[PDB]
């Protein structure tokens, strides 16, 4: 038989059709305020978003397999609906603004529609047809309609309040809503056309829900579920009474999840996602970022990229003519971080935990994490040397420049002074040298020095106050620094010669550089902005994204050249050396040492 | 040979004799923490304060072990002590409460003299050959001050060239009295005014304590070198230290009949003075007429009134007080009780002075008279959250209402005849006032809906006064003889008023009010705690303008401005209870009677009696 | 200060051109409504406390006025 379900902050419960029935509540576990109600028939299951909790999850009717399908990068996953057909999941988020798709289980998560959208509240599929539907909130409210795919959006119906509720008569082709500002349930066909007023006496209509000649509604006022001709909004009757905060309601029947499409078989052999369309049949989708291949069925992750840091997050944005929206990554491991480097050659994200005080690894997935560095110890900056697998990074608390080895093991100090305070880091192993701010008592400067500690200099130290970041391009031969006092990003020869202030104006609290390609991509923490120059001045200034809050560092990923990689003498086997392997400018190796060891006889042991 | 008396923390003692075999005598013990002595020699008497148990004590200096609680209560820091060995009187400073006070010998009569502008006032002389009492306070800005023993003519003498000004003590011989410096190391001298301010021991050698003298000598200590020490009246010369290596020698004094010259008593043993108290004085007359804290006196003088007029009740979490409000001096609370643990709502009965009080811990009703043994309990089955209580002055009932069991209950003043008057599902009951002439109770209540109901006396009329924008509705007040009805409201935080139909309404002033209010009205003036409850404000209701009568009291709950003695309006139940042989509850239209739980009311509609 | 979407307290804790409205069973910086924009008209005042999805008021020499059935920010 078909019955109602329900979702009641604290509990999702299911009751009958019938008047003053039995309600109970499914047996699930750490609900806190459950708000977007779907379901899956065929596989007994219930889907739910928690706003509270900030995840959609998923479990089966007898409360088991409680399992989280979305736990990142949401805010208030007011809508949420389920593709029965090509078993995917969509949901919508007024908070992120963002209408998004996954597989039932959540992985290959894609953004589906981000541009032009104020609050997105209720959400309908019809996998049947290949169209969604949704109801938006914002300062002109509106109902959408769009391909399964986020192809053809359009307004189907303009005028019109706050919408809830929206649910699909799939047998008679109509469309139901509630309407919070106007206090009624209205009705049209699939085109938003003949427009009729169901119900009007109603206080404060919320949740709602048809099956055969009934719709089903909720009222915040009469703390009821009641329901009534679906034609003629009488014959109206009372299913329950004195329910407080009665969210998202629904029927669950097999009749209510028929139909049929390409997807529903074999996926339309589909690598990842597929994605039914109004004309075509289907087509086939991607995870965000991912490149549909010419065969049209399979995926390729992206080569070059760029990553930012914020205190909570780590996220990666692509640079298209689309505007693809950053996503954030799903790094269970994330809590506060500082700075963040990419080890291109195992395709690994390192960050340090200014908290927990590690530097800790793991790959875009979130998966395969490892701590590398842990304890005093304070680390402020490090910077990955990708050819003898080594990390350069600074001490906050011992005041030194350490390297350690990715897997673990200490290869020893390579820095250590008095009066030295070395903060941040980059090293260029290209060319053999290492690059950082020198934050000595109220004479700040920016050094250079051999990867080793040795033939040390200061390239800068006037003109300075707070040197916080820096980036260096290696093919360029370029010096990059920025300074927050001075509110100014300058630039300059790896010599130290050609100093040049690239801007200097509408700068607040620059904290992170990196150059990818042509650009010089910054963040700016006060303005909460990432911005972009051309290094080459043709171009203008150009803001890449605003209102971004907490921005700790920003880091450009391009494609590692494996065999412009080999081509470095400190690649394999490290050089024959030890510890640290040199690049003389004849393109031949050394080997040195840490602070404590010393270079032996081989010439190749410490 | 004279003796010298001195506390010394762990006990009181006597040393000298004529400066040999080091018979330092242990006069009183077992002490605490003390800080101050002093004497009547005549009597045989001998005071000391302790700093730990906020207490000045006396002995005899016989051998006895009697020792007498002399002022036990309102005390933080007694660091000076002063007998008046002439008029009979006690005055003593507190550095950290900032008064300065004087009793009679046995701690009776207690008045406070002064307590305006005062910052830690410690040392203290009297002159009670003239009107005079010496002290020193410093702080921020120090200084030696004169007044009159009667609390005329405050004036500051010396206030340069000290620092922590320390010890006082007075040549009578010469009619100059000399202080010392706990920091700036010197020992002066100077006329009884401001003038002639000579330098004795100059010079940064002295770091005394507590000056004495007796002949040409002054002694005094230094509890660092935890030594006493000596030398000329006249310069610094002579500066041996009397045999000394005494565990922290406080206060000290030369304990010698010479240092108390007798004389003649401005009032005799005629008159005693006044009715209550005769303090000596300047003024011609030589004495002058005193009343205890906030007790005023009548135009003849030498006459108190009896008690104060008004009377500003507190309670705090742990215990109940009184400021009067008869006297400008405000911040004398006083307070008694024991076992409360957790006190809320205050009323008064001014007919039989009955104090009465909920208490929301141990979930009882009780009362007493003030600083009284009043205390019987009242109400102490089926309580739960007393938020609010009223006494019905003119039927002898008391109501009370009940967060936790939202009902509205009535009793008579003994807490006899108990019976429900109002009991709603939702809204539950907080603070209630009454009007026994009109015949309206009207109380706030919180819930889902917060507003505020007024009703008869017997529930009978319920009529929703006030009913938007009213988040959580705190005190309740009545200004009677104009008919306006004075709230608050924690969620909003503005104290509004009204018509007493629920017309007039306005925001008199905006405020940060605490969740457990204190809220009342007498006089033109309103009373309410702030937002931390460490603090008293008094308002105008006619003219808006604040004022902060006393800070620095935490825990705050709940407040009663209330007339002592009297007491206004009536009607018919006040004629031998309405002629109801239980409960008289009067009405707008007329009383109605009724009765306590599981009686019943027969056909003559006044008396109940068991089916 | 808080920007939009930022957990508040009251509406000082917000940005210039926001308020601090409840959404669900907290409250967060929402933008203030301009001239055209859809504004909330109670028809009950229970109704006011009962809602969960709150808009902001209308902006600077806005009124809230129904249309010539929805209340828009208009110009007085
Ligand atoms: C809770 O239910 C799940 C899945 O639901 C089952 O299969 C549905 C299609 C429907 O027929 C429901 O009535 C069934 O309960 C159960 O998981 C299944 O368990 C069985 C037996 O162990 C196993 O053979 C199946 O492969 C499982 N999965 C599915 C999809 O059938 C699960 O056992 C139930 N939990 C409890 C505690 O009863
Ligand atoms: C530099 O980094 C290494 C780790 O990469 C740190 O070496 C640790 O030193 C402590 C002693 O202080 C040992 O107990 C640990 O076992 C070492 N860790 C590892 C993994 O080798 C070192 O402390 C860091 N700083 C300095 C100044 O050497
Ligand atoms: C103690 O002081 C009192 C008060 O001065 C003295 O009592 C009488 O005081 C009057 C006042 O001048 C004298 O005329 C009397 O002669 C005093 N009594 C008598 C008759 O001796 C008292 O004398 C003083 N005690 C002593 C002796 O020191
Ligand atoms: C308080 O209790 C006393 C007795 O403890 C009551 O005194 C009388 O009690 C009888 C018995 O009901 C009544 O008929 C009398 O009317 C009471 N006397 C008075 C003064 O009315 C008394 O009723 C209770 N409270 C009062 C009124 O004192
Ligand atoms: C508090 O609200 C209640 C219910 O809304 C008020 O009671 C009635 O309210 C309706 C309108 O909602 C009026 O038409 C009636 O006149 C009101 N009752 C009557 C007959 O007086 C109630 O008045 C409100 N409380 C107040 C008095 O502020
Ligand atoms: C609903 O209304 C239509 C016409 O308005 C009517 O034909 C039908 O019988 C009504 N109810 C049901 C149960 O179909
Ligand atoms: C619904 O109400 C109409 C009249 O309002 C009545 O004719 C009809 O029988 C009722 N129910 C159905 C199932 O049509
Ligand atoms: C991919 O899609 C294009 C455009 O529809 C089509 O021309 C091409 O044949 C497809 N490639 C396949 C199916 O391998």
């Amino acid at each position: 038989e078909a019955f109602l379900l329900f979702s009641r902050r604290a509990d999702i419960r299911r009751i009958s059709l019938e008047t003053n029935n039995n309600n109970v509540a499914i047996p699930l576990t750490g609900v806190k305020e459950a708000s977007a109600l779907d379901f899956d028939v065929t596989d007994n299951r219930i889907y739910w978003t928690d706003i509270s909790l900030k995840t959609i999850s998923r479990a089966f009717m007898n409360g088991s397999a409680l399992e989280h399908v979305v736990e990142f990068g949401l805010d208030y996953p007011e809508g949420m609906a389920v593709d029965w057909l090509g078993k995917n999941l969509y949901w919508a988020d007024t908070g992120t603004n963002r209408i998004e798709v996954s597989k039932l289980d959540g992985q290959h998560r894609q953004v589906l529609v981000w541009k032009d959208l104020d609050s997105p509240r209720a959400l309908a599929l019809d996998p049947a047809e290949g169209f969604m539907y949704w109801t938006e909130w914002g300062g002109k409210p509106k109902i959408d309609r769009a391909a399964m795919d986020g192809s053809e959006r359009t307004t189907l119906v303009p005028n019109v309040g706050r919408a809830n509720g929206l649910t699909i008569d799939y047998a008679k082709r109509r469309l139901y809503w509630t309407d919070l500002d106007t206090n009624l349930i209205e009705s049209s066909n699939m085109l938003g056309l003949n427009r009729e007023v169901i119900a009007d006496d109603l206080p404060h209509p919320f949740g709602l829900t048809q099956y055969q000649d009934y719709i089903y509604w909720t009222d915040w006022s009469r703390r009821s579920i009641e329901r009534a001709n679906k034609t003629s909004g009488q014959n109206r009757t009372i299913i329950q009474g004195h329910l407080d905060y009665v969210m998202d309601i629904l029927v669950f029947h097999s009749s209510r999840q028929s139909g049929w499409n390409e997807c529903a078989s074999s996926n339309g052999h589909c690598s990842h996602l597929c994605l039914a369309v109004p004309v075509g049949g289907f087509v086939c989708g991607c995870p965000a970022h991912y490149s549909l291949n010419a065969d049209n069925r399979t995926c390729s992750a992206p080569t070059t990229f760029l990553l930012f840091s914020q205190k909570s997050a780590i996220n990666r944005m692509v640079i298209d003519e689309q505007q693809s929206p950053d996503i954030i990554l799903p790094i269970h491991s994330l809590r506060n971080v500082r700075a963040i480097d990419y080890d291109p050659l195992d395709k690994q994200l390192y960050w340090i935990d200014s908290r927990q005080n590690m530097i800790r690894k793991a790959q875009e997935d979130g998966s395969q994490g490892f701590t590398v560095v842990v304890s005093e110890i304070q680390p402020y900056d490090l910077s990955i040397d990708i050819y003898s697998r080594y990390i350069y990074w600074t001490c906050e608390a011992t005041n030194v420049i350490n390297v350690t080895r990715l897997d673990g093991r200490s290869v020893g100090v390579v820095l250590k002074g008095e009066q030295d305070r070395p903060r941040a880091i980059v090293v260029n192993p290209e060319k053999g040298y290492m690059y950082f701010t020198n934050l000595q008592e109220r004479s700040p400067k920016i050094e250079r020095a051999a990867l080793d500690g040795t033939e040390r200099e200061v390239l800068f130290f006037s003109g300075l106050s707070k040197p916080i970041a820096l980036a260096l391009d290696s093919r360029l031969g370029k010096l990059f620094w920025a300074d927050s006092d001075l509110r100014r990003i300058e630039s300059s020869d790896l010599s130290g010669a050609n100093r040049i202030v690239l801007e200097d104006s509408n700068i607040l609290q620059p904290v992170g550089l990196t150059v990818f390609e042509n650009w010089l991509y910054w963040i700016d923490k006060q303005q909460q902005m990432i911005e972009k120059i051309d290094m080459t001045g043709r171009e203008g200034r150009t803001k890449v994204q605003a209102r971004i809050a907490q921005l700790s560092d920003i880091h450009a990923v391009k494609e590692l050249n494996l065999q412009e990689y080999r081509q470095h003498p400190c690649a394999q086997d490290n050089g024959g050396c030890s510890h640290i392997c040199l690049v003389k400018g004849d393109g031949t190796t050394r080997c040195s040492c840490p602070m404590h060891l010393v270079l032996l006889q081989d010439e190749l042991s410490c | 040979a004279p003796l010298l008396l001195y506390a010394n923390r762990r006990d009181l003692r006597l040393v000298d004799a004529t400066n040999g075999k080091e018979n330092a005598t242990i006069v009183v013990g077992g002490l605490e923490d003390a800080a101050a002595v002093d004497f009547v020699f005549s009597h045989g008497l001998i005071y000391w304060s302790d700093v730990s148990e906020e207490a000045i004590k006396r002995t005899e200096f016989n051998k006895t072990e009697s020792v007498q609680n002399v002022v036990v209560s309102g005390l933080l820091s007694p660091d000076g002590l002063a007998c008046d060995w002439l008029g009979e009187k006690l005055y003593w400073t507190d550095s950290e409460t900032n008064r300065i006070e004087v009793s009679n010998l046995d701690g009776s009569l207690r008045k406070v003299l002064f307590w305006q502008e005062l910052d830690q006032p410690r040392a203290i002389a009297l002159d009670p050959s003239s009107g005079f009492m010496y002290w020193t306070d410093w702080g921020e800005v120090p200084k030696i001050e004169r007044a009159g023993m009667d609390g005329s003519s405050r004036f500051i003498i010396i206030n340069s060239e000290i620092y922590w000004p320390n010890g006082l003590t007075l040549d009578y011989e010469e009619q100059k009295l000399y202080w010392a410096d706990a920091k700036l190391n010197f020992i002066h001298k100077s006329n009884l005014d401001g003038t002639n301010r000579q330098a004795v021991v100059k010079g940064s050698l002295p770091h005394p304590f507590a000056l004495t003298l007796f002949e040409d000598i002054l002694y005094w200590t230094d509890w660092s070198t935890h030594s006493i020490l000596a030398c000329n009246k006249y310069t610094g010369e002579g500066l041996r230290e009397i045999h000394s290596d005494i565990f922290s020698p406080m206060d000290i004094h030369a304990f010698s009949q010479q240092r108390q010259p007798n004389a003649t008593n401005p009032c005799g043993i005629d008159n005693g003075g006044c009715s209550h108290l005769c303090l000596m004085s300047p003024v011609k007359p030589f004495y002058q007429c005193a009343c205890p804290t906030g007790v005023k006196l009548l135009e003849n003088g030498k006459t108190c009134k009896d008690g104060a007029t008004e009377l500003l009740l507190l309670a705090r979490r742990t215990d109940l007080r009184r400021i009067s409000l008869d006297t400008p001096d405000f911040t004398d609370i006083v307070l008694q009780l024991e076992d409360i643990r957790h006190a809320i709502a205050i009323d008064y009965d001014p007919v039989e002075g009955y104090i009465y009080w909920t208490d929301d811990e141990v979930r009882a009703i009780r009362r007493s008279f003030i600083d009284g043994s009043g205390s019987q309990f009242v109400v102490t089955a089926q309580i739960a959250h007393p938020d609010g209580i009223a006494v019905d002055w003119v039927a002898r009932n008391l109501y009370w209402t009940d967060t936790g069991t939202d009902r509205i209950e009535v009793t008579r003043l003994n807490g006899t005849m108990r019976k429900i008057l109002i009991s709603e599902d939702l809204e539950e009951p907080r603070a209630i006032v009454l009007d026994p002439m009109v015949g309206y109770m009207y109380w706030t209540d919180w819930g889902e809906i917060p507003k505020i109901e007024r009703a008869a006396l017997d529930g009978s009329d319920r009529v929703v006064l006030v009913n938007t924008s009213l988040g959580w509705p705190n005190g309740l007040a009545l200004d009677y003889d104009e008919g306006k009805i004075y709230w608050g409201d924690a969620k909003t935080d503005k104290i509004e008023v009204m018509n007493t139909d629920g017309t007039g309404r306005r925001v008199l002033v905006e405020d940060k009010i605490p969740h457990i209010f204190g809220f009342t009205l007498l006089g033109d003036y309103v009373y309410w705690t702030d937002w931390q409850r460490r603090s008293i404000e008094r308002v105008h209701k006619r003219s808006a303008e604040r004022e902060v009568i006393i800070d620095q009291l935490p825990d705050l709950m709940g407040l009663k401005a209330t007339n002592v003695h009297r007491v206004i309006g009536s009607n018919p139940c006040a004629e031998e209870n309405g002629g109801c042989s239980h409960l008289c509850l009067y009405r707008p239209q007329g009383l109605r009677c009724a009765c306590p739980i599981g009686f019943e009311l027969i056909s003559d509609m006044k008396t109940c009696i068991v089916p | 200060k808080g920007q939009e979407g930022s957990v508040c307290l009251r509406s000082s804790d917000c940005a210039s051109g926001l308020c601090c409205a409840r959404h669900f069973w907290s409250k967060i910086c929402k933008p203030v409504l301009k001239e055209g924009q859809v504004c909330t008209k109670h028809r009950r005042k229970g109704s006011h406390g009962l809602e969960i999805f709150q808009r902001c008021y209308c902006g600077e020499g806005l009124s809230c006025r129904i249309q010539k059935r929805l209340h828009t920010c208009q110009r007085h």
